[PDB]
């Protein structure tokens, strides 16, 4: 009874373990499917790109954001982003649909986020350091960025635009 | 009372539950004004009539994620994970360090929460560099995490006591998961000490300039992983080797339950690179080697899930119930302590579900940062751990007390863990679903009322959600204190013998409990596997550091 | 067997599995 009832439930959950290991697996398998593809590309570059953040609005490729964008191959341009208390320059920012963009964020005071609604783009921007991360628009029009990381009092209202022209 | 004088672990074990409790009471009632506020319905014009020294939405934020997720949780398994392995062992804890991790805690914690309460330390329970807050929060809370290295003191203490009275044992089973969990701890721990050591404190009293941000997150998420299990542990202490007998049943294995125990202690630490998908200069194949150790860490609570689901089907089984259904309404349905963690399970069905979403690296971009993570871990601690410490009253409180709990506080307490499960999953749909609508997390979004239009629907249930919560809370409330200020008292229910589960008849497989009684071993097992997971990126980063000044932004 | 224990399981594989592919879809959506 006891005996049975025990052998039963050690047989069945065995079986359980095997079938939970097999989905994880399998989904393990997709994300490594999604790492191959040009979806992977707002992952963040994994290097150490070292800046510094008291002299990033005066002096190097942040400190004039209307030159922010800047071609850096036939198809491609790379955008030249500063989040910063309580807000994104240049805003907008400007791209051609169909390019690939290359973000290269940073911030002068506290970490923010960089969330671009309606796309992956999702990155933490952290003082002293550059976040950058790769995404093609399809689509035109305007697309909102909301800093999704408690950055101070301002946070709310910390949003930004990306608007990408036909 | 002689019996305080017997065992006098349970009073500090008392004092550890209690104020536990208080700090869930004053953390959770920033909760309701929360809900409201990620309904777009602005109360902290209402909050601040109330308690005028709260300043901001954020200043309420930061109160709320220390005194529940960090204060609460901890002194709960300090209370669970030293008495209940005491009391299997029937040895007494040493008392003198006993009462100095108390004193440590509560002395700690005076200290955080004066410049917390005072507006200067506005920077979230996850303090991330470089928001700066006061020196005295970094120290208190610094002091109240390392009580913690007494209780493992203690508890390996009490087995190591055990274990030269009895050689050629196996160590007990509530013993052998609190024996795994503090080691599980100890490693975890060393990330946030290192972090506090090395920089926060040195910084914050004004002794070097600045900190590296990422740095001080990798050193941060090293423990912040781990210390989700840290809470959990204790709950599950309990729903493994008590609520079985609470549901009138047996545990169904003590091997897969120690197994569960030891898959936690090798996998909780080396992980923490699953909070950092969205982080620079962390190499992207480390990533995924952190998504697959994450996936991995699943399995012990999908072991868990079965080997509870069946000890509650043995139970309904043996209290008469029959079918597919029928051994569910079979079960205790009328006892608290039985109904709080079952229904804090079944919440957990979709908290573990969102979390292996969170643990799944690109998968993270759509989800990070936005309500969706709250909605996963309000589930998850809010809910499962919570609620079976709220469960803990109806039969814990009794027996360190001597207190009876009268039927109409039972029938309370039943519509307390009701409306805050009900209220939780009313509030997880809603979180869940406006982070799917890219609502972002930690803000006092009711200040912007027009920026999140589509997400109308989902406010509905964050509204309802902290009302129902509020009513929850209150309820809570005045059940804690009547069964607290209670009048009678009555000694024998502090001399019962704790509501320990029996272990289902049938062998056991004793080669494998031999093997994970390997305590040494294993231990140095989880100590590699964190150097090899952690290793490698931290010598990266700590030789090319760049710190940077701190900012008070409130 | 087990039932009630496998129907437990059942729902939390269906909750993880659209939870997943749920998130999974979003994903390319937005990709
Ligand atoms: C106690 C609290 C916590 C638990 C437990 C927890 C579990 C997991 N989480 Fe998590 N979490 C993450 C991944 C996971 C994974 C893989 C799991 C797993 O361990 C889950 C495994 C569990 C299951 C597979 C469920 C098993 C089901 C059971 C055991 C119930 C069975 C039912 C029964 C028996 C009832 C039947 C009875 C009847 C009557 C029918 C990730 C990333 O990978 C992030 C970062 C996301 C981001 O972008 O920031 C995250 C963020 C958090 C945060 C936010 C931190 C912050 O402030 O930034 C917190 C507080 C938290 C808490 C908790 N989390 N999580
Ligand atoms: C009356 C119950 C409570 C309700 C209504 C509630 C509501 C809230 C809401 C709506 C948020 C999101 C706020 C934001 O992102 O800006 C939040 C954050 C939080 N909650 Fe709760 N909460 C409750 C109880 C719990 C308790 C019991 C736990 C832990 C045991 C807890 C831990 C947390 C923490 C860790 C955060 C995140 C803090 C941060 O991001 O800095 N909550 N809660
Ligand atoms: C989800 C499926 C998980 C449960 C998988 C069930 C596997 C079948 C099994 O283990 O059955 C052995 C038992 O002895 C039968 O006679
Ligand atoms: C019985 C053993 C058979 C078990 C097979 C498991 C099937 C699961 C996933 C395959 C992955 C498909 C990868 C293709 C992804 C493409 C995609 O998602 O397009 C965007
Ligand atoms: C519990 C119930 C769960 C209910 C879940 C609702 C999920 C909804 C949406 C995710 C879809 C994201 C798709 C991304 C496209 C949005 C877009 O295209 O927007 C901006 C762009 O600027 C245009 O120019
Ligand atoms: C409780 C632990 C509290 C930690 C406080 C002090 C520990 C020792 C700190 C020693 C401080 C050295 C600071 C230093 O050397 O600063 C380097 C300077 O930035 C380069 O020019
Ligand atoms: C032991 C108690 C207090 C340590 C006092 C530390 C005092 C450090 C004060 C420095 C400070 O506040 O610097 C800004
Ligand atoms: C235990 C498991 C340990 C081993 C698990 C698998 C790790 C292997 C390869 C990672 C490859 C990731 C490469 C992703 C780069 C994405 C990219 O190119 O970003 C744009
Ligand atoms: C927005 C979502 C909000 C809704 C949230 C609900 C989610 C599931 C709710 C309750 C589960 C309860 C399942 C089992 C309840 C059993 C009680 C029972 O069977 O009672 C028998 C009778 O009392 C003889 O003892
Ligand atoms: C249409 C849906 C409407 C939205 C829900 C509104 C919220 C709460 C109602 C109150 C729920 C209180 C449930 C108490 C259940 C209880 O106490 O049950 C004891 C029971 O006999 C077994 O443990
Ligand atoms: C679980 C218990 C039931 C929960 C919520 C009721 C559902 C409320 C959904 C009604 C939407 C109300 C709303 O805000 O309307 C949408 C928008 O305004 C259109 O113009
Ligand atoms: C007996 C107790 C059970 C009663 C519980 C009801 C059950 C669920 C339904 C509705 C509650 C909704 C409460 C939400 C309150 C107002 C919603 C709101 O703020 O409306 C915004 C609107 O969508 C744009 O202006
Ligand atoms: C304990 C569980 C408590 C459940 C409480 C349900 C909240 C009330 C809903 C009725 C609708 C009242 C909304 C009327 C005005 C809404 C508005 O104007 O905002
Ligand atoms: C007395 C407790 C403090 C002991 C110091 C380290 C002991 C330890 O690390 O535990 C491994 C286990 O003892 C393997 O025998
Ligand atoms: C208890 C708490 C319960 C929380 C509920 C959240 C439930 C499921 C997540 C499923 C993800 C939903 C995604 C649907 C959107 C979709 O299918 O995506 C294709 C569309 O094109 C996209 O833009
Ligand atoms: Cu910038 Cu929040
Ligand atoms: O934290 O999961
Ligand atoms: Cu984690």
């Amino acid at each position: 009874d006891e005996h049975k009832a025990h052998k039963a439930i050690l047989a069945y959950e065995k079986g359980w373990l095997a079938f939970s290991l097999a989905m994880l697996f399998v989904f393990i398998a997709l994300i490594a499917y999604t790492l191959a593809t040009h979806t992977a590309g707002v992952i963040p570059a994994g290097k150490l790109e070292r800046v510094d953040p008291t002299t990033v609005r005066q002096e190097g490729p942040w400190a004039d954001p209307a030159q922010a964008v800047v071609q850096t191959g036939p198809n491609q341009y790379t955008v030249y982003v500063l989040a910063f208390a309580f807000g994104y320059q240049p805003n907008p920012i400007e791209v051609p649909q169909g390019a690939e963009i290359v973000f290269k964020i940073t911030s002068p005071d506290v970490i923010h986020g960089f969330h671009v609604e309606g796309t992956n783009i999702n990155v933490e921007v952290l003082p002293g350091e550059v976040s950058t991360v790769r995404y093609t628009f399809k689509r035109p029009g305007e697309y909102r960025i909301i800093c999704n990381q408690y950055c101070g009092l301002g946070h709310q209202n910390m949003f930004g635009t990306i608007v990408v022209k036909e | 009372s002689r019996v305080y004088e017997a065992y006098p672990e349970k009073k500090a074990t008392l004092y550890f539950l209690v104020l536990g409790f208080l700090a869930l009471i004053v953390g959770s009632l920033f909760g309701p004004f929360q809900a409201l506020n990620y309904g777009n319905v602005d109360a902290y014009p209402l909050l601040k009539r109330l308690l005028p020294f709260v300043q901001s939405y954020y200043q309420g934020l930061t109160l709320h994620g220390v005194l529940n997720a960090i204060v609460f949780t901890q002194l709960f398994a300090q209370a669970i994970m030293v008495y209940l392995p005491a009391r299997e062992l029937n040895m007494r804890p040493n008392m003198g360090l006993m009462w100095l991790s108390w004193w440590m805690a509560f002395i700690g914690l005076v200290v955080f929460a004066l410049p917390l309460l005072a507006n200067e330390a506005t920077v979230l329970y996850t303090f991330y560099p470089p928001l700066k807050g006061h020196w005295a929060f970094y120290l208190g809370a610094s002091v109240f995490v390392l009580s913690t290295w007494v209780s493992i003191y203690i508890v390996l203490d009490l087995w190591r006591r055990w274990k030269a009275a009895n050689p050629g044992k196996v160590t007990p089973l509530v013993t052998y998961m609190a024996v795994v969990f503090w080691l599980m701890w100890f490693l975890a721990s060393l990330g946030l000490v290192l972090e506090a050591v090395l920089f926060l404190l040195p910084w914050s009293f004004g002794l070097v300039e600045g900190v590296d941000p990422l740095v001080a997150r990798t050193l941060f998420w090293w423990t912040g992983h781990p210390i989700i299990y840290f809470w959990l542990l204790p709950a599950y202490a309990i729903i493994y080797t008590i609520l079985p007998k609470q549901a009138g049943g047996k545990l169904v294995s003590d091997p897969m339950a120690r197994l569960a125990f030891l898959l936690f202690l090798l996998l909780s630490t080396p992980v923490g690179f699953h909070h950092q998908f969205a982080d620079p200069g962390i190499d992207p194949t480390w990533k995924m080697i952190h998504s697959v150790l994450t996936l991995f860490v699943a399995v012990p609570s999908l072991m868990t899930a079965f080997t509870v689901a069946a000890s509650l089907e043995f139970a309904g089984r043996l209290r008469g119930g029959r079918g597919l259904f029928g051994w569910i309404r079979a079960l205790p349905w009328d006892n608290p302590a039985f109904v709080a963690p079952v229904l804090g399970l079944l919440g957990f069905i979709p908290g573990g579900a969102g979390g292996i979403v969170n643990a799944s690296f690109t998968l993270d971009y759509v989800v990070h940062n936005t309500a969706w993570v709250p909605g996963h871990f309000h589930l998850q601690v809010a809910s499962l751990v919570t609620l079976t410490a709220m469960g803990s009253l109806y039969w814990l409180l009794p027996n360190l007390t001597g207190k009876p709990i009268s039927d109409a506080q039972r029938r309370l307490g039943l519509a307390v863990v009701w409306l805050w499960f009900l209220g939780m999953m009313i509030m997880a749909v809603g979180l869940h679903w406006a982070g799917l609508l890219n609502v972002p997390r930690r803000a006092y979004i009711a200040q912007v009322p027009d920026a999140y239009p589509h997400a109308a629907v989902p406010m509905v249930f964050n509204v309802l959600a902290g009302i129902v919560l509020l009513v929850a809370l209150l309820l809570f409330i005045y059940g804690l204190f009547s069964v607290l200020l209670s009048r009678e008292r009555k000694p024998e229910l502090a001399e019962a013998p704790l509501p320990f589960a029996e272990v289902i008849s049938g062998p056991e497989d004793r080669r494998l409990v031999l093997a994970m009684d390997r305590i040494g071993f294993w231990f140095a097992v989880a100590a590699i596997l964190v150097v090899l997971a952690y290793g490698p990126t931290l010598v990266q980063l700590f030789g090319h550091l760049n710190p940077v000044p701190g900012w008070r932004l409130w | 067997k087990p039932k009630g224990a496998l129907a437990v399981i059942l729902v939390l594989t269906l909750t993880i599995l659209v939870f997943w592919l749920g998130v999974y879809a979003v994903f390319f959506a937005r990709g």
